[PDB]
C-alpha cells in the first residue's frame, strides 16, 4: 500500500533479446541500455531529456488515485445494502 | 395480608423447562405490534 515509489517521473528504454549462455545457462544480453532508468520531477523534465539526446518517447500521463467517499457508518445501514454482514 | 417477610415467594421459576422462555414469547407475539419495514428482504435484496 506504499506510495512513495509513485511520485516521480521514469525514463526507460525498450526491451530486447536476452538468451541463455550455453556454459551456465545466465540470461545474455546485448542491450547496453537494458538495466538504463533515469528519474525526473516533472514530464515536461522527462522529455526534454529526450529530445536533446534524440530519442523517440511515448509519454503516459500520471494515474492519479481517485478520491472514494469512505464512511465506517454506512456499514450498519438501515435500509441500504451497504450493511456488512460481518466485521 | 400479614406482612410476613421470612418466606421466599420467587419459587415460580422451579417448575420451568427447556421450553419456557420460547414458550412465553409465542404467547407473546399476539400483542406485538407491527414490526417496521426496511424495504428490502434483506440487504442481499
Amino acid at each position: 500500500s506504499g506510495v512513495n515509489n509513485t511520485k516521480k517521473w521514469k525514463m526507460e528504454f525498450d526491451t530486447r533479446e536476452r538468451w541463455e549462455n550455453p556454459l551456465m545457462g545466465w540470461a545474455s544480453t546485448a542491450d547496453p541500455l537494458s538495466n538504463l532508468v533515469l528519474t525526473f520531477s516533472t514530464k515536461e523534465d522527462a522529455v526534454a531529456f529526450a529530445e536533446k539526446n534524440g530519442w523517440s518517447y511515448d509519454v503516459e500521463e500520471r494515474k492519479v488515485p481517485k478520491p472514494k467517499s469512505k464512511s465506517y457508518g454506512a456499514n450498519f445501514s438501515w435500509n441500504k445494502r451497504t450493511r456488512v454482514s460481518t466485521k | 395480608e400479614p406482612f410476613d417477610n421470612t418466606t421466599y415467594k420467587n419459587l415460580q421459576h422451579h417448575d420451568y423447562s427447556t421450553y419456557t422462555f420460547l414458550d412465553l414469547n409465542l404467547d407473546l407475539s399476539k400483542f406485538r405490534m407491527p414490526q417496521p419495514s426496511s424495504g428490502r428482504e434483506s440487504p442481499r435484496h
